[PDB]
RNA sequence: AGGCCACAAUAACUAUAGGCAUA
DNA sequence: TATGCCTATAGTTATTGTGGCC
C-alpha cells in the first residue's frame, strides 16, 4: 500500500520511439541474468507489439527526462553545517531498495520501456516496463522524498526530541539523549520503514560519526573541510588558476582571510585553454599568505537557539571584505569573503552595507534570524552618509568597533559658498574623431589657463579642468562646473581605482580647508561659465 | 461553481520563494494547519510545478499574524477573467466625499468553492531553516485572499447583498476592489461612525465579517519659490538649474531674464540687485506654479507610475503620473509622528497610502519606482505590512535635479 | 550515443530610468 | 530620431572551477 502518485507527460509530445544500438552480445548474456531477477521480484514485467515506446540499455532515460512533466524542486539549497544543531548522538542510514520499493503510476509505465537487443540478427527479442521507480528518472528522488515525509510523520510527532534529516537515499539522526536511549529509537525507526519495504542497515553495519557529507566532514561537536591539499611552483596554466580558485572560494567558508582577487583578474583575459599565464608580484604575494592560512586546521561550531548571532565586518583591501559569525569569542560557525565591487567603484560606507546586507540574507536562509553587527564604522560617519544620500537603508541593531583598517570618510563639501574664497568657473570639451580636448578655467579675479589633451572624452576633460582648478587654488575655494557627471562623483566617496584622476582629485581635497562646488546649466548664456566654454571649443 | 481558464499561449505561476524568519515560518505552519482541517486548504504532492510566494504580516485589531500570498504573477497571467470576463464597474463619484471608512471583507471569500483544474495554479511553499525539511506544500480550495478573480466570482453574489443597502441610501457611494471595500459619505463625523455600522451590522445578517479617510483634503500643495530679501550669486545659480529644469513640466516658466542678470566671471558671495524685467519674470513663474498646468487627463489605456524621493530629516516626497514630467497627483508624505521610524518604515507607510489614494480616485495600482536595492527591501517591508494588495515595485536611481524641486513644495 | 544541486570566477546578451556630447 | 560616453537599478544564457550526486 505504497500509495502511487500520478504522473503524466509534457503538453505536446509521446514516449520516446529511439531504436536500439547495434547488439554486442558479451553484455547481453550478463543482462538477461539481472533482468529475470528484477522480473522474478516485481520490478519489470514482459510485453509485446503492444508497446511502441522504447529506451536505449547501456537504462538512458535522456529522451524520456526531457518529455516527462516538470517536478517542484526536491531541495534547491543546501543545508550547511553552520545552521545544523549540537548533538549528543547521530546516525547514518542507508536505505536499500530505496526506489525498488516504490511503485509507478501504472498508467506511465508503459513508457518507460526498454527492449533487449537481439542474438542473432534482429530477432523478436525480450520487451520490459518497469513498475517501479527506475534509476535516472526525472521525478524518481522527488517521488521518493515525498512518499517517505508521509511514513517519517508519524515518528516525528511521537519523538520531537529527535531531529531526522532527509538526503537522497541517505537519513540522517540525532539526538540530545544518552547513547543508551538513542541506540534503542534508532531501531524503532527502522522498524517502522521495515513495514513499507526499506532496508536499513544493522547496529553493527552502521557507520561511525565522521560522516562525509557533500565534502563535509561532520562531527556531533563540531564540523571541518577534507584537508586542502593543491599543486604548487612551476608557472600554471589558465584553467589550473580557476582550479585554485574553485578551492579557495570553497574554503572560504571556514576560512576567514582569503584574498583571491588577484588571482580574479588574471582570469580577466580570455580564450586558450593553455595560455600558461604568468605571476605578478602582487598576485603571488596574496596566494602565498592564503598557503600560510590553509596550513593550520581549524573547525566550525554549531548554533545554539539560545544565544545571539554576532558577525564582524573588516576591510582587508581595495574592494575586498571579510565576514565571522560566531555566538562565542574565537568559536566560528560560518566565515565569508564578500568581495562583490561588480567591476564598478562604488565606495566605502555603502559598499559596507551591501556587504551587511547579504549576510543578513544569510542569516535568515541559515539560522532563521538576523545577527548583531559590530562594524569598523563609528556612528557620526554612519548618520553624516545616509542623510546626505538618496537610497534608502535599515540596519536595525550594529556597534562600533576599532580594528586598524578604520572606514573613514575623507572629505566634505560645503554647504554655502565661502567669502573671500577665489571663484573658479570651469568647463571641459572633447571631440571623439581624433579625440581631442582642452580643459581650463575662469576666475573672478582676472587669472586663467587651457590645456590640451590626447586620447580623451568629454567625462574625462570636465574632470581634467577641476583638477586644475584644485591645482592653482589656494585653501578656501569656490568652483562652479557645468556637468552633472564631473559633479556626482565628487559628491560621493569613490573607493576604488576609478583611474588616475579620481584619486587625484580626493588626495586634493583633503589637503585643502573648505571647497563649496556648485551646478550650472550649460549653455544657458550663464556669466563665467560663457567665457570659459568659448575657450575650451576654441577648436573643437 | 465555475470554469476558469488562463490566457492561451502562457503557463501557471512558477515563483521562487523568498525565506523567511525562524518565527514567521511557525507562524504559517499554525495558520495552515488550521486551514486544512477547515477545508480551505489541502496537501499535494511534487508533480505539482506551479509556485507562489508566502509571506507573514501582522495586524492591529487582530493583534496576531496574518497569511499573505503574492499572487502579482499568477494575476498578470489571468487579466482576461476579472477584466474582461468578470470586470468590477468603477464610478467617478467616489474621489469626491467628506469622510471614507475602509473595512477588510476577506473572510468571505473563503466558503465558496474554487474550479477543480485550477485549483493547481495556487499552489505555495512554506520554506524551512537551513533547508532541514523538504518544505511543506499547499494549495486553495476555495477563494484565495490577493487574487483578482475572486471579487469577480463573487461580484454576482456581492451586488445582490449591497443592494438593501444601496436602496437604503442612494446618495451614499460604494465601491469593492480585492479584500477591501470602500465606503464614501457627505455626513457628519458622529453620523460616519453609526451608518457604517449599520452596513457592518448586515455583514453579520449573512454571516461574514483610527482608520478614516478624507479626499477632499488631498488638495494638491504648489511649489512655492524663495522669497528672498537681497539676491547673490549662488542663490541665482540654484534657481536657474531648478527652473530650468522645471521647463519641460511647466513650458510657460523662463530663465531669460534672470541670466542676464549675470554678466562675465562674478563671485558667489556677490549681491545682484534685480531689475524690472527679472522682479516680473519671477513673479509670472509663481503664478504658473500655483495655477493647474494643462494637458494632463487620466488614460484607462496606459498604466500608472508612482515614484518616490527621499528628501531626508523624515520627509518624503511622490510623483503619480502616467507620462514623464505630466504629474496628476503630487504632494509629500513627511513622518508618522515621533515614535520608532526608519527609512523603510517610513516608505512602506507612504507606498500603501499612496496605494489606497490611487484605488479611491482612479481604481488601480500605479508601478512604484523606489529608491532603495532589491535585497534590502525584499527582507524588511514584511514587518511594517498590513494591506492584503501587492503593488508591483521596480528599483531605480533618484537624479539630483529631482531632489532638490520637489523639496520646495508646501 | 554526460546530466542535476549549491557556490564562485570568466564571457556574452544586456534591459530599464535619468543625463551629457555630437549629429 | 542615431552612437559614444556617464550614473543608478535589475536581470538572463553559456563556459570553467570547487564540493557533492546519479
Ligand atoms: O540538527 C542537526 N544536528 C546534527 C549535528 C551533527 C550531525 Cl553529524 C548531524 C546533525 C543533524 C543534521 C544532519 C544532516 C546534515 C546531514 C542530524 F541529521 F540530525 F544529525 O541534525
Ligand atoms: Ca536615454
Ligand atoms: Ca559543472
Amino acid at each position: 500500500p505504497i500509495e502511487t502518485v500520478p504522473v503524466k507527460l509534457k503538453p505536446g509530445m509521446d514516449g520516446p520511439k529511439v531504436k536500439q544500438w547495434p547488439l554486442t552480445e558479451e553484455k547481453i548474456k550478463a543482462l538477461v541474468e539481472i533482468c529475470t531477477e528484477m522480473e522474478k521480484e516485481g520490478k519489470i514485467s514482459k510485453i509485446g507489439p503492444e508497446n511502441p515506446y522504447n529506451t536505449p540499455v547501456f537504462v538512458d532515460f535522456r529522451e524520456l527526462n526531457k518529455k516527462t512533466q516538470d517536478f517542484w524542486e526536491v531541495q534547491l539549497g543546501i543545508p550547511h553545517p553552520a545552521g545544523l544543531k549540537k548533538k549528543k548522538s547521530v546516525t547514518v542510514l542507508d536505505v536499500g531498495d530505496a526506489y525498488f520499493s516504490v511503485p509507478l503510476d501504472e498508467d506511465f509505465r508503459k513508457y518507460t520501456a526498454f527492449t533487449i537487443p537481439s542474438i542473432n540478427n534482429e530477432t523478436p527479442g525480450i520487451r520490459y516496463q518497469y513498475n517501479v521507480l527506475p534509476q535516472g528518472w526525472k521525478g524518481s528522488p522527488a517521488i521518493f522524498q515525498s512518499s517517505m515525509t508521509k511514513i517519517l510523520e508519524p515518528f516525528r510527532k511521537q519523538n520531537p526530541d529527535i531531529v531526522i534529516y532527509q538526503y537522497m537515499d541517505d537519513l540522517y539522526v540525532g539526538s540530545d539523549l544518552e547513547i543508551g536511549q538513542h541506540r534503542t529509537k534508532i531501531e524503532e525507526l527502522r522498524q517502522h520503514l521495515l513495514r513499507w519495504g526499506l532496508t536499513t542497515p544493522d547496529k553493527k553495519h552502521q557507520k561511525e560519526p565522521p560522516f562525509l557529507w557533500m565534502g563535509y566532514e561532520l562531527h556531533p561537536d563540531k564540523w571541518t573541510v577534507q584537508p586542502i591539499v593543491l599543486p604548487e611552483k612551476d608557472s600554471w596554466t589558465v584553467n589550473d588558476i580557476q582550479k585554485l580558485v574553485g578551492k579557495l572560494n570553497w574554503a572560504s567558508q571556514i576560512y576567514p582571510g582569503i584574498k583571491v582577487r588577484q588571482l580574479c583578474k588574471l582570469l580577466r583575459g580570455t580564450k586558450a585553454l593553455t595560455e600558461v599565464i604568468p605571476l605578478t608580484e602582487e598576485a603571488e604575494l596574496e596566494l602565498a599568505e592564503n598557503r600560510e592560512i590553509l596550513k593550520e586546521p581549524v573547525h566550525g561550531v554549531y548554533y545554539d537557539p539560545s544565544k545571539d548571532l554576532i558577525a564582524e565586518i573588516q576591510k582587508q583591501g581595495q574592494g575586498q571584505w571579510t565576514y565571522q559569525i560566531y555566538q562565542e569569542p574565537f568559536k566560528n560557525l560560518k566565515t565569508g569573503k564578500y568581495a562583490r565591487m561588480r567591476g564598478a567603484h562604488t565606495n566605502d560606507v555603502k559598499q559596507l552595507t551591501e556587504a551587511v546586507q547579504k549576510i543578513t540574507t544569510e542569516s535568515i536562509v541559515i539560522w532563521g534570524k538576523t545577527p548583531k553587527f559590530k562594524l569598523p564604522i563609528q556612528k557620526e560617519t554612519w548618520e553624516t552618509w545616509w542623510t546626505e544620500y538618496w537610497q534608502a537603508t535599515w540596519v536595525p541593531e550594529w556597534e562600533f568597533v576599532n580594528t586598524p583598517p578604520l572606514v573613514k570618510l575623507w572629505y566634505q563639501l560645503e554647504k554655502e559658498p565661502i567669502v573671500g574664497a577665489e571663484t573658479f568657473y570651469v568647463d571641459g570639451a572633447a571631440s571623439r574623431e581624433t579625440k581631442l580636448g582642452k580643459a581650463g578655467y575662469v576666475t573672478n579675479k582676472g587669472r586663467q589657463k587651457v590645456v590640451t589633451l590626447t586620447d580623451t572624452t568629454n567625462q574625462k576633460t570636465e574632470l581634467q579642468a577641476i583638477h586644475l582648478a584644485l591645482q592653482d587654488s589656494g585653501l578656501e575655494v569656490n568652483i562652479v562646473t557645468d556637468s552633472q557627471y564631473a559633479l556626482g562623483i565628487i559628491q560621493a566617496q569613490p573607493d576604488q581605482s576609478e583611474s588616475e584622476l579620481v584619486n587625484q582629485i580626493i588626495e586634493q581635497l583633503i589637503k585643502k580647508e573648505k571647497v563649496y562646488l556648485a551646478w550650472v546649466p550649460a549653455h544657458k548664456g550663464i556669466g563665467g561659465n560663457e567665457q570659459v566654454d568659448k575657450l575650451v571649443s576654441a577648436g573643437i | 461553481t465555475v470554469p476558469v481558464k488562463l490566457k492561451p499561449g502562457m503557463d501557471g505561476p512558477k515563483v521562487k520563494q523568498w525565506p523567511l524568519t525562524e518565527e514567521k515560518i511557525k507562524a504559517l505552519v499554525e495558520i495552515c494547519t488550521e486551514m486544512e482541517k477547515e477545508g480551505k486548504i489541502s496537501k499535494i504532492g511534487p508533480e505539482n510545478p506551479y509556485n507562489t510566494p508566502v509571506f507573514a504580516i501582522k495586524k492591529k485589531d487582530g493583534t496576531k499574524w496574518r497569511k499573505l500570498v503574492d499572487f502579482r504573477e499568477l494575476n498578470k497571467k489571468t487579466q482576461d477573467f476579472w477584466e474582461v470576463q468578470l470586470g468590477i464597474p468603477h464610478p467617478a463619484g467616489l474621489k469626491k466625499k467628506k469622510s471614507v471608512t475602509v473595512l477588510d471583507v476577506g473572510d468571505a471569500y473563503f466558503s465558496v468553492p474554487l474550479d477543480e483544474d485550477f485549483r493547481k495554479y495556487t499552489a505555495f511553499t512554506i520554506p524551512s531553516i537551513n533547508n532541514e525539511t523538504p518544505g511543506i506544500r499547499y494549495q486553495y480550495n476555495v477563494l484565495p485572499q490577493g487574487w483578482k478573480g475572486s471579487p469577480a466570482i463573487f461580484q454576482s453574489s456581492m451586488t445582490k447583498i449591497l443592494e438593501p443597502f444601496r436602496k437604503q441610501n442612494p446618495d451614499i457611494v460604494i465601491y469593492q476592489y480585492m479584500d477591501d471595500l470602500y465606503v464614501g459619505s457627505d455626513l457628519e463625523i458622529g453620523q460616519h461612525r453609526t451608518k457604517i455600522e449599520e452596513l457592518r451590522q448586515h455583514l453579520l445578517r449573512w454571516g461574514l465579517t483610527g482608520y478614516e479617510l478624507h479626499p477632499d483634503k488631498w488638495t494638491v500643495q504648489p511649489i512655492v519659490l524663495p522669497e528672498k530679501d537681497s539676491w547673490t550669486v549662488n542663490d541665482i545659480q540654484k534657481l536657474v538649474g531648478k527652473l530650468n529644469w522645471a521647463s519641460q513640466i511647466y513650458p510657460g516658466i523662463k530663465v531669460r531674464q534672470l541670466c542676464k542678470l549675470l554678466r562675465g566671471t562674478k563671485a558667489l558671495t556677490e549681491v545682484i540687485p534685480l531689475t524690472e524685467e527679472a522682479e516680473l519674470e519671477l513673479a509670472e513663474n509663481r503664478e504658473i506654479l500655483k495655477e493647474p498646468v494643462h494637458g494632463v487627463y487620466y488614460d484607462p489605456s496606459k498604466d500608472l507610475i508612482a515614484e518616490i524621493q527621499k528628501q531626508g530629516q523624515g520627509q518624503w516626497t511622490y510623483q503619480i503620473y502616467q507620462e514623464p514630467f505630466k504629474n496628476l497627483k503630487t504632494g509629500k508624505y513627511a513622518r508618522m509622528r515621533g515614535a520608532h521610524t526608519n527609512d523603510v518604515k517610513q516608505l512602506t507607510e507612504a507606498v500603501q497610502k499612496i496605494t489606497t489614494e490611487s484605488i479611491v480616485i482612479w481604481g488601480k495600482t500605479p508601478k512604484f519606482k523606489l529608491p532603495i536595492q532589491k535585497e534590502t527591501w525584499e527582507t524588511w517591508w514584511t514587518e511594517y505590512w498590513q494591506a492584503t494588495w501587492v503593488p508591483e515595485w521596480e528599483f531605480v536611481n533618484t537624479p539630483p535635479l529631482v531632489k532638490l524641486w520637489y523639496q520646495l513644495e508646501k
